[PDB]
């Protein structure tokens, strides 16, 4: 409720924070840092399980969805090659921080026994 | 040798928008001589057809009138440009023939005429470029 | 048909109208873009894969939400910012300028202008604020604003016979208004009962002022006759996602065209809608087709693949 339904206000704010490169990279870095657990880089996924339970939202998915949509579509409005490279590096770091925080052997042993 | 000048741009011509009558070509008009009556009759027939169509005939009449008044001057300018181009071509051919006859039939020494040779080279350099 | 890639997602495509009594077919079109830091309004000509020439462009602040030609040289755009702008094309030096604008056409803070239609000298707009404006060229303020006309989001508008209009909204209602009316309620509401499916686009039949087509969230095509009660005359299954635009062919309205979020553009051929063969014109790999325009044998459309598709030979 940034002062209009929430599903619309959230996407409006995301699109507003998508214009340009500085704010986009800063938001990507902030999200990447927030996705890090407090114990440092296995259980207790680094986010509250009740994140977005009040409103009809899928949790933390909207964030990754918007990040991927940006990285896939709005990479042509960056003229400065350095800014584009920095944005791509930030997106790759975000993807790596999201992937490295997934349990493989745990899920295997779970589905097995 | 001051008649060769491309600054006037006798070849280039500013083409107006011509939102209407654009499809009317100069086929039957054309010795480069574009007759004006061959296009006048065509544009008159087209105006008559448009008037018979009964679709905003009074308002758009001035547009066709001014387009015709521009096309007639366009044709006259094209004819004048063609005439000037052929005249310049004939003059250049005559000058080249004169220069060839002068260079060939010349028993005078060449070291004194080297100055005029270099001057002619300098003058033709931009013409060729 | 062929594609050209233009480096921006194209929200809107419109053909420039032809000069009265022209025997030529459409060759110049305008585009508006969305989802960039810098969006543009652009004019293009097609030469005789095609050869396209960018004539000129101009930065448009906000996403281009809608776009229509007002006359040969004037283009009206609706912004996500709520601004409505008339751009003027100067053919002599191929530039675009701002002719006039209404920066507070829609507002809450900013409220997107979702739809614009033109009937020179009038311009009608709708927006997410549920406001409906009548503007007139060279008048600084709206002729009339119906404040809080709809409590749902207004998605599109069409003229019926001016000053009568019809709007469609996010709960599937067609509402009829007149700018001479008292109050903020419509004269007539039409809707399909059951699911209140959002309607995203509407077009009036060019010859039958009482007939409109709409496109929905569910991809369906509805035909309505405003004299025939409150439900549609026809409801036809179509696309697999939202239908974004629907257009009757201007000179032969037995043909109608629809485009969708699912990446398709359909040519519907009823040769009458009261009260059918369908050809899908774009390839199977298309992203959302946001917009189309048809004039004579010419079709143009714009997609989220940053592509413009054109044919100048729909019927040959």
């Amino acid at each position: 409720n940034p002062f209009p339904g929430p599903q619309e206000c959230m996407e409006m704010m995301f699109r507003e924070f998508g214009t340009g490169f500085e704010q986009s990279n800063a938001f990507i870095q902030l999200l990447t840092t927030l996705l890090v657990p407090p114990e440092g880089l296995n259980d207790s996924v680094p986010f509250p399980e009740w994140l977005g339970s009040s409103i009809r939202t899928l949790g933390i998915e909207p964030y990754v969805d918007f990040v991927f949509d940006v990285f896939a579509n709005r990479t042509k409005d960056i003229s400065d090659p350095s800014q584009l490279r920095i944005l791509r590096l930030s997106c790759l770091d975000f993807v790596m921080v999201c992937l490295v925080t997934f349990n493989e052997d745990l899920i295997v042993l779970g589905h097995e026994s | 040798f001051d008649f060769i000048n491309t600054d006037y741009k006798w070849e280039e011509i500013p083409s107006p928008h011509f939102t209407y009558l654009k499809d009317l070509d100069l086929g039957p008009c054309i010795g480069v001589h574009y007759d004006i009556r061959k296009a006048q009759e065509i544009l008159a027939l087209k105006r008559k057809e448009y008037e018979h169509s009964q679709l905003a005939t009074p308002e758009f009449l001035e547009t066709v009138e001014l387009e015709e008044k521009v096309l007639i001057e366009w044709l006259t300018v094209r004819n004048r440009a063609n005439l000037l181009l052929t005249a310049r071509l004939n003059l250049l051919q005559a000058w080249a023939n004169l220069l060839l006859v002068m260079i060939e039939s010349n028993d005078f020494k060449s070291t004194p005429k080297m100055a005029f040779l270099l001057q002619a080279l300098q003058a033709i350099l931009p013409t060729l470029e | 048909i062929y594609a050209k890639f233009v480096s921006q997602k194209i929200s809107k495509t419109r053909w420039r109208p032809l000069p009265p009594g022209s025997l030529q077919t459409a060759e110049t079109f305008a585009t508006g873009s969305w989802d960039n830091e810098e969006n543009y309004i652009s004019l293009w000509s097609i030469g005789d894969e095609g050869d396209h020439q960018l004539l000129c462009d101009i930065r448009h602040h906000g996403d281009v939400m809608d776009l229509q030609f007002f006359d040969q040289e004037r283009i009206v755009a609706a912004s996500s910012t709520g601004c409505v702008t008339v751009f003027l094309h100067h053919p002599n030096n191929q530039t675009l300028s701002v002719n006039q604008q209404w920066t507070t056409a829609h507002y809450h803070s900013s409220a997107p202008c979702t739809g614009v239609v033109c009937n020179n000298p009038e311009i009608v707009t709708v927006g997410e604020d549920g406001r409906i404006n009548l503007f007139r060229a060279d008048h600084k303020e709206a002729v009339r604003t119906i404040d809080n006309a709809d409590s749902s989001t207004l998605h599109a508008v069409t003229f019926l016979r001016t000053p009568e209009i019809l709007t469609v909204n996010s709960i599937g209602q067609l509402k009829i208004w007149d700018f001479r009316q008292q109050g903020n309620e419509p004269s007539q509401i039409l809707s399909l009962t059951g699911d209140r499916v959002p309607l995203h686009c509407v077009d009036r039949h060019p010859n039958q002022q009482h007939v409109v087509a709409t496109g929905g969230q569910d991809g369906m095509l509805s035909i309505w006759d405003v004299r025939q009660g409150t439900m549609p005359v026809s409801l036809l299954k179509a696309h697999e996602a939202e239908m974004w635009e629907v257009h009757f062919h201007p000179s032969n309205p037995e043909h109608l065209f629809t485009c969708s979020e699912d990446g398709s553009l359909w040519h519907w051929d009823a040769s009458s809608w009261l009260s059918i063969e369908i050809t899908s014109l774009l390839p199977s790999r298309s992203l959302s087709v946001n917009t189309l325009d048809v004039l004579g044998p010419c079709l143009v459309c714009g997609t989220d693949a940053e592509a413009i598709y054109v044919t100048r030979h729909l019927f040959s």
